[PDB]
RNA sequence: CUAGAUCUAGCAGUGGCGCCCGAACAGGGACUUGA
């Protein structure tokens, strides 16, 4: 029938041999499927001389009948070579808006392939009888792929006598369909039936062809529109870690529609937790946020399908606390789908540089999905934007983009000079601890004088840099020109960052906001620069030896 | 036909490394060239019987439209490279980089005409991707000398020797170095003789019906960028601070630093707004220091077995600048150059360079993200080879190294 | 081959939420030796 692929094994290997105990129930059971594969013309059995082992274990499913039969290839699959993998899944949004849908399931698909004979010896099916699979079996590594690949080289002269018709394939559908009346469809699909049992498959004439919306690992796939299975939600007080692993799997898969939909609060009870068993209180915080989301999940809605020839817009709506969002529509309130960005890549960081990571991440996902960039509308002026990218020390580009007049908005609260300014003062500021008992102490100093310090407590020369700058500030006026002897205060004032996780940095950047203006220098220790030397001087009682 | 055997490194594993997105429009073109392609015979569709894979992309370069395509083998180069470095190596003359100017080419079509060992075109895998998982990538097998590779040309050289004698033997002031698919060519007269002299060798190589149908470049104007200071009078304790600064960063990298004379007016602390007129000993000082970074690195050498590193910043408005070097602080060549075409351009350039001096692709180290690079570099290329590259953050220090 | 109180059970391939280890770069701190 088809082309059977050769298949090798690993260098200087062979067969795994192996000798588990087995029920007694179970035995009828694997005899009939046992005798139904072979009477049928899958199967042989040739295990007189072969001496190879592959056990056996079987277990009840889901939509009780009994216990089938399954294979064990776990010490097989890591002895066979590695092979190539290409199916690492489509979207609905990511489909076209055809008229005549349909499905062709198939059946036994897996055992409708024979294999090479050369390698059929390893497959030894010990329960005694024996019956070595002479097609694709189940469990083995590169089922999938044979499959799939078979499945394309035999389709290929279809899809070279139909071009205009579309095929979506997949592990076992074959999403068809096209913009054509039913007569001439149906004409078609018996046509594919025909040329499909060429090759010894199997297609009925009353499957779930008129029985749809179908159900597509998780999906509704209408004739003009589409939306996830119906997702539902519980209604109680208590919340396990189960339960909300559970929760917080279903939001996100259902998010990807549903717009305006929150985690972080909900998400950040994971932290330390880490038990199956141990409750946790809903904070008022994700108390709100889970009311809000049931809220806002009491109403349908439904997506679309693209249209090649319409181009696709896109938009931000941003609400605080990085819980960026997105959407996609064609037109004014046609949603295609949503997602949601809240990544932290570092707790310092800033608005837009979060918005950059999320309309690259937006970029990447249409052209994964749909295979180019959309226009975007962004809440954001051009000549920030310009000025940001403009003084920063990377290179944050975006394709074409315009301005959006719907608070919340975005904005740098603070902005940093390049050059001292009169009427200011300097503050020759340092802070260091100890490797044990980190009591650091940091202070200030001015021209007039007007100095004082204060003491930490465990915390590191970094964050004790940070308290002394912290401790500076609370007492210096509105402009100044601060020093410092370290690059982490530098680098984390000249990002910008608008937010973080240490409450430190988030009291450091809402004490300077108030402030007018603000300047910031870097100036190296181990030389006497200064009022560095001195300070350091001064804070060295009982700090370094 | 000898199609000479060849593996990768000892007991090494091909290459098996993914594929990154695409677009549809270039996907389209991609696969309309590949069937003719196919059609021509240079190619074979196959199975999943090699785990081998290579990235691949188009492109749409200079003087056309068309949508040209390449292979990316960093891997495959950096597994084999043992291969072509002693089983077939070539000599790296230094003295075309003085010529008045050059003219880069492109030969990568000719390779097409030879075949390949039929043991070693199973590493040459590169799957096309697909949109939306609509159907598996169509594989497919370089049967011929692929490009974007350095083991084809280092084999065809052979041929190639003969196929330029009759050329260089009429005119021997003419260099010419073959590094890649791209070739290259020394000219030291007058641009007009040079381009002549350009088309004579384009008749040439299609003499014998091997048909092979920037733009041009200039090394003699390129020179070591000095490293300038500020020049002036009235010194702030600011800038004091920052010049400071930047001489105890310079001086783990010039030995030869001192900043005694300027380490005495720091010793009085102030504010950052007033202005200090220095005395003769800190002028002494900067006229010492002014120059000794004047003068050029002197102990400095180029190892052709170790590997190379050049970073590269940004300033703004386009200042863009560049460095290379092999360990640290050991610094071999500067520049400058006046936001991802920029980029693009740049690295494009001191490759370039890098080329036409050194005659190796260095290893790049780009101030940017990676998916957003990884996207959105294809789209603005231009030539054929493909270097290494990594990100890093950067610091407030290189920064200081010019405006 | 492993888990639970000699008996019973325990399977793999894909997409997510949440944790641990190793490799490379950056910043910081100590032990030996010499000038």
């Amino acid at each position: 029938p088809i082309e059977t692929v050769p298949v090798k094994l690993k260098p200087g290997m062979d067969g795994p041999k192996v000798k588990w105990p087995l029920t007694e129930e179970k035995i009828k059971a694997l005899v009939e499927i046992c005798t139904e594969m072979e009477k049928e013309g899958k199967i042989s059995k040739i295990g007189p001389e072969n001496p190879y082992n592959t056990p056996v274990f079987a277990i009840k499913k889901k939509d009780s009948t009994k216990w089938r039969k399954l294979v064990d290839f776990r010490e097989l699959n890591k002895r066979t070579q590695d092979f190539w993998e290409v199916q690492l899944i489509p979207h609905p949004a990511g489909l076209k808006k055809k008229k005549s849908v349909t499905v062709l399931d198939v059946g036994d698909a897996y055992f409708s392939v024979p294999l090479d004979e050369d390698f059929r010896k390893y497959t030894a099916f010990t329960i005694g009888i024996r019956y070595q699979y002479n097609v694709l079996p189940q469990g083995w590594k590169g089922s999938p792929a044979i499959f799939q690949s078979s499945m394309t080289k035999i389709l290929e002269p279809f899809k070279k006598q139909n071009p205009d018709i579309v095929i979506y394939q997949y592990m076992d559908d074959l999403y068809v369909g096209s913009d054509l009346e039913i007569g001439q469809h149906r004409t078609k699909i018996e046509e594919l039936r025909q040329h499909l049992l060429r090759w010894g498959l199997t297609t009925p004439d009353k499957k779930h062809q008129k029985e749809p919306p179908f159900l597509w690992m998780g999906y509704e796939l209408h004739p003009d529109k589409w939306t996830v299975q119906p997702i539902v939600l519980p209604e109680k007080d208590s919340w396990t870690v189960n339960d909300i692993c559970k929760l917080v799997g279903k939001l996100n898969w259902a998010s990807q529609i549903y717009p305006g939909i929150k985690v972080r609060q909900l998400s950040k009870l994971l932290r330390g937790t880490k038990a199956l068993t141990e409750v946790i209180p809903l904070t008022e915080e994700a108390e709100l946020e889970l009311a809000e989301n049931r809220e806002i999940l009491k109403e349908p809605v439904h997506g679309v399908y693209y249209d090649p020839s319409k181009d696709l817009i896109a938009e931000i709506q941003k609400q605080g606390q990085g819980q960026w969002t997105y959407q996609i529509y064609q037109e004014p309130f046609k949603n295609l789908k949503t997602g949601k960005y809240a990544r932290m890549r570092g707790a310092h960081t800033n608005d837009v540089k979060q918005l950059t990571e999320a309309v690259q991440k937006i970029t990447t996902e249409s052209i994964v999905i749909w295979g180019k960039t959309p226009k975007f509308k962004l809440p954001i002026q051009k000549e920030t934007w310009e000025t940001w990218w403009t003084e920063y020390w990377q290179a944050t580009w975006i394709p074409e983009w315009e301005f959006v007049n719907t608070p919340p908005l975005v904005k740098l609260w603070y902005q940093l000079e390049k050059e001292p300014i009169v009427g200011a003062e300097t503050f020759y500021v340092d802070g260091a601890a100890n490797r044990e008992t980190k009591l650091g102490k940091a202070g200030y100093v001015t021209n007039k004088g007007r100095q004082k310090v204060v003491p930490l407590t465990n915390t590191t020369n970094q964050k004790t840099q940070l308290q002394a700058i912290y401790l500076a500030l609370q007492d210096s006026g509105l402009e100044v020109n601060i020093v410092t002897d370290s690059q982490y205060a530098l680098g984390i004032i000249q990002a910008q960052p608008d937010k973080s996780e240490s409450e430190l940095v988030n009291q450091i950047i809402e004490q300077l906001i108030k402030k007018e203006k603000v300047y910031l220098a870097w100036v190296p220790a181990h030389k006497g620069i200064g009022g560095n030397e001195q300070v350091d001087k001064l804070v060295s009682a009982g700090i370094r030896k | 036909i000898e199609t000479v055997p060849v593996k990768l490194k000892p007991g090494m594993d091909g290459p098996k490394v993914k594929q990154w997105p695409l677009t549809e429009e270039k996907i389209k073109a991609l696969v309309e060239i590949c069937t003719e392609m196919e059609k021509e015979g240079k190619i074979s569709k196959i199975g999943p019987e090699n785990p081998y894979n290579t990235p691949v992309f188009a492109i749409k370069k200079k003087d056309s439209t068309k949508w040209r395509k390449l292979v990316d083998f960093r891997e495959l180069n950096k597994r084999t490279q043992d291969f072509w470095e002693v089983q077939l190596g070539i000599p790296h003359p230094a003295g075309l980089k003085k010529k008045k100017s050059v003219t880069v080419l492109d030969v990568g079509d000719a390779y097409f005409s030879v075949p390949l060992d039929e043991d070693f075109r199973k590493y040459t895998a590169f799957t096309i991707p697909s949109i939306n998982n609509e159907t598996p990538g169509i594989r497919y097998q370089y049967n011929v000398l692929p490009q974007g590779w350095k083991g084809s040309p280092a084999i065809f050289q052979s041929s190639m020797t003969k196929i330029l004698e009759p050329f260089k033997k009429q005119n021997p002031d003419i260099v010419i170095y073959q590094y890649m698919d791209d070739l290259y060519v020394g000219s030291d007269l007058e641009i007009g003789q040079h381009r002549t002299k350009i088309e004579e060798l384009r008749q040439h190589l299609l003499r014998w019906g091997l048909t092979t149908p920037g733009y041009e470049l200039h090394p003699d104007k390129w020179t070591v960028q000095p490293i300038v200071l500020p020049e002036k009078d009235s010194w702030t304790v600011n800038d004091i601070q920052k010049l400071v600064g930047k001489l105890n960063w310079a001086s783990q990298i010039y030995p030869g630093i001192k900043v005694r004379q300027l380490s005495k007016l720091l010793r009085g602390t102030k504010a950052l707004t007033e202005v200090i007129p220095l005395t003769e000993e800190a002028e002494l000082e900067l006229a010492e220091n002014r120059e000794i970074l004047k003068e050029p690195v002197h102990g400095v050498y180029y190892d052709p077995s170790k590997d190379l590193i050049a970073e590269i910043q940004k300033q703004g408005q386009g200042q863009w600048t560049y460095q290379i070097y092999q360990e640290p602080f050991k610094n071999l060549k500067t520049g400058k150059y006046a936001d991802v075409k920029q980029l693009t351009e740049a690295v494009q350039k001191i490759t370039t360079e890098s080329i036409v001096i050194w005659g190796k692709t260095p290893k790049f180290k780009l101030p940017i993200q990676k998916e957003t690079w990884e996207t959105w570099w294809t789209e603005y290329w231009q030539a054929t080879w493909i270097p290494e590259w990594e990100f890093v953050n950067t610091p407030p220090l290189v920064k200081l190294w010019y405006q």
